[PDB]
């Protein structure tokens, strides 16, 4: 069925750039519909969405941290890869990449989720 | 989390428990939807719920919820310890233009 | 290349009738065996006429459709129609939308009238579930295509009520939108351009309209939001106006007066000239007539007494029932000049007994004679 | 000292659709990118026809608007007007304003229609804010200037609603005086004493008209007051009436009933003369055909069914969506004559290819012929 | 029943007849007895609490 996975560095040293490469099988980022999206929770505390690509190659990002943060899509590939720049200690957390429907409301939804790949800014 | 949620809430077995998701006029009264997601100690989350009540495939009818304004509710029939999980509601914001989610609460039986 | 004769003659049924209930068709709890049908004013009714053979070919000159029945105006409705609230003349903000809030409604319709006169079936377009899937994904609760329909007009397919032509079985889910006699039908409406583009002529060389309606109150919906109003339309309130309320604005039709002077039936016709190519022959020896009359569709309620031991009144001792009588009588004047339809349901319409050429004995004939 | 000859050409697109939700139009929640256009009764329709060279001049001597939709009575609102209170038939004197007293309003629209033919874009005139700054400090909140402007109309702009032919995008800030489909729009109205003016008639060589409207709620507005009573027009009160109610108030319109005797649709045209100095010369190979119908303005709901799985009915398992469809069909008949547009959106209609001198062939050619 | 009244080839029934009446509808009403013909489950979905009872 639909899978996610994801890959990159556990370990970053700070003001370094991060680089993370999630890959996805049954689906396809050229379906009207179908996203991606980048969501990370710290230890002990509530999730925080980063980032989305969509089938039309618009990107959206979060406001508090629009400037850091760049993502990419190969369809031929079914690979997504995010990019965050000037790493900081707090950003220690476990990033999960997720599918995402489309609504004609804006209020999508991420049903599957991946495994969950930690990262240790220090 | 701009969405508020109790921190946590108990309930005992085979009761009916309840949840809230307060909000504003930026996400909830606006009329996007609300989604709910359960996360078992050492696993990602999990789709619950998405459009304010819906049931995705696997999950129990015993799961539900409404719109009572600018809140929303889920709630839970039976309760078992596979409700002894942390559960997040979702929804978009149009002020801060993002995707944003609650303080998360954790459900507890008192076996 | 038609070549027209002085020769005449008068036909017609002299009666049709039919009874049942306007709303659904009775029948057994699980069987679908129909014990009375459904009979109302919202439907089409296409008679199929069955010419006798000219060789052992007609031309339609003329044509009366007579109406028997008092004038009167059908009431619809819906025990448990999706209704929020009456913004109208809202005073106060709207409070709770709750888990279900539907509303006994009833309504009239916009009335409609209608005669269409051919050799071949009616056409009518609706709103339905389009077709192209392509290469998007269907999410759950996503909006359904929209595609412009045409079919052929049956008898019992109920007409335009002011809520649109559209396939409400398809597109409307929840089966409370809209009244009980169409929310689970199709409500066509004449294509009347593709009709008459058809260089031929052949599915009429006559036809006749008159509808009219008003709004006579202005409802709101309850489900959960599609397409949301975008930010940029209003300020963010609080407090009470925190919580929007749904934008999504529907009307409750309304036909207004019915009047003799209004009446298009009841009146002799005369197609010397069509629209088309093709002048009012009838080719293999057929024709449909295709009638709506909503001026004449008041339902008559039955009581009926099932004790008569009680002093007082009780209404657990009577059974209320509703029925609907359609009368009709067509006439019709035909020329004589020298020179794969069964899938649906018609009203069939034997006239190979029926001609004779004494014209002045029959009404139509006396009027056809004068002019 | 143009020469007209016995030479004619039936022309047609035989079909125009279009579909949309009728308030606004759909998009990603911050791109600018359109997924479902914005689609209505009360949108101008310009089509920018691009006849075939005659050389390789036109003259239009008819034309046939067809509408094929069924008549139907468009409902539009604001979840959060600004509405005080009913004055009409008060009772009781007003007691509070508040911070916030909007309310879920609905209403219908002034009955309009219009069909403007010509060879060079209508021309619309509105009320907008006034260039004249001179010598007057803008203090906070001041009165905005007013002043009468002319434009082009184009296919997506709005008609007046009985509001006012007014640009609500700077005039009204609230974003709350008037429904949704105009609160950030601007509602031009023809300035037909220009376009007759020109003394060429190139503007437009035919027009028509049939509006109405009347009064159907009386209404109050909540804002602080600008210029205020004079303190001559009223004697002060006390208790109760010590505080004055706001004297700023707006009416509801109703375009009141629908009827298929009162269309100028489905109608041909006959131009023999125009009331300019330009006969219906079609110079520059182009005509502009502007037309607003409210009379088949139905919005028709559609539901959808997120989940199957519930016994029983919830409003939070069905979305609610809103579309409207549009219908045209335009037919011309030309005669033959011997002898910068591009920064507005029109509807751009090629007839380069559907010119055939079978005039029976189609219906406005028959009537044609007969006339 | 004008149909039969001037059917009738002699017209003896009548040889001259007016007729002119008008109606709208004022208000929607309902009733209250049983029911009889049941209104099928098919066109509606089952309610809850206060909509229980239709």
């Amino acid at each position: 069925q639909v899978t996610l996975r994801e890959s990159g560095p556990a370990l970053v040293k700070p003001t370094q750039t991060l680089t993370l490469t999630c890959t996805f099988s049954g689906f396809s980022l050229s379906t009207n519909g179908m996203c991606v999206s980048w969501i990370r929770q710290p230890p002990g505390k509530a999730l925080e969405w980063l980032a989305l690509i969509d089938w039309d190659d618009d990107k959206y990002y979060s406001t508090s941290l629009k400037t850091r943060l760049t993502i990419s899509k190969n369809t031929s590939k079914n690979q997504v890869v995010l990019t965050m720049t000037n790493m900081d200690p707090v950003d220690t957390a476990t990033y999960y990449c997720a599918r995402t429907y489309y609504n004609s409301n804006w209020s999508h939804w991420f049903d599957p989720w991946g495994q969950g790949t930690l990262v240790t800014v220090s | 989390s701009v969405l508020t949620q109790p921190p946590s809430v108990s309930g005992a077995p085979g009761q009916r428990v309840t949840i809230s998701c307060t909000g504003s006029s930026s996400n909830i009264g606006a009329g996007y939807d609300v989604h709910w997601y359960q996360q078992l100690p050492g696993t990602a989350p999990k789709l619950l719920i998405f459009t304010y009540s819906n049931r995705p495939s696997g999950v129990p009818d015993r799961f539900s919820g409404s719109k009572s304004g600018t809140s929303a509710s889920l709630a839970i029939t039976g309760l078992q310890a596979e409700d002894e999980a942390d559960y997040y509601c979702q929804s978009y914001d149009s002020s801060l233009r993002i995707w944003v989610f609650g303080g998360g609460t954790k459900l507890t039986v008192l076996g | 290349y038609v070549a027209r004769t002085n020769i005449y003659y008068h036909a017609g049924t002299s009666r049709l009738l039919a009874v049942g209930h306007p709303y659904f068709p009775i029948k057994k709890p699980n069987n679908n065996k129909i014990l009375v049908p459904k009979v109302s004013g919202l439907q089409y009714r296409v008679f199929r006429i069955h010419l006798p053979d000219p060789n052992k070919v007609w031309a339609c000159v003329g044509v009366e459709v007579g109406r028997g029945q008092p004038l009167g105006v059908g009431i619809s409705g819906h025990p448990l129609l999706n209704k929020l609230d009456d913004t109208e003349n809202a005073s106060a903000y709207a409070a709770n939308a709750g888990v279900d809030n539907r509303e006994c409604i009833s309504m009239d319709y916009k009335q409609t009238q209608l005669c269409l006169i051919g050799c071949k079936p009616p056409i009518g377009e609706h709103w339905g579930k389009g077709s192209p899937c392509t290469n998007v994904a269907v999410n759950p609760g996503d909006c359904p295509p929209l595609e412009l329909i045409n079919t052929v007009i049956q008898d019992g397919d109920m007409v335009d009520t002011g809520f649109g032509a559209m396939d409400f079985t398809t597109l409307q889910a929840n089966k409370s939108e809209v009244p009980l006699d169409i929310c689970t039908s199709i409500c066509k409406y004449p294509d009347y351009i593709k009709m008459v583009s058809e260089p031929y002529g052949d599915s009429l060389f006559f036809y006749l309209r008159r509808e009219q309606m008003f709004v006579r109150h202005l409802f709101n919906r309850a489900g959960t939001v599609g397409e949301n109003v975008p930010d940029d339309l209003y300020i963010k309130g609080s407090g009470s106006t925190a919580n929007l309320a749904s934008s999504n604005y529907f009307p409750t039709p309304s036909g207004s007066m019915v009047t003799s002077d209004a009446q298009i039936f009841n009146k002799p016709y005369w197609l010397q000239r069509a629209q088309g190519h093709n002048n009012g022959i009838c080719w293999g020896n057929q024709l449909f007539v295709t009638v709506v009359d909503t001026t004449r569709s008041t339902n008559m309620s039955l009581c009926a007494a099932i004790s008569t031991s009680e002093t007082t009144y009780k209404n657990t001792n009577f059974k209320e029932y509703l029925r609907h009588g359609e009368e009709y009588d067509l006439q019709f004047i035909f020329q004589l000049c020298k020179i794969p339809l069964k899938k649906y349901t018609f009203w069939e319409v034997n006239l190979k007994e029926k001609f004779s050429a004494d014209l002045d004995q029959f009404p139509l004939g006396r009027k056809f004679l004068l002019q």
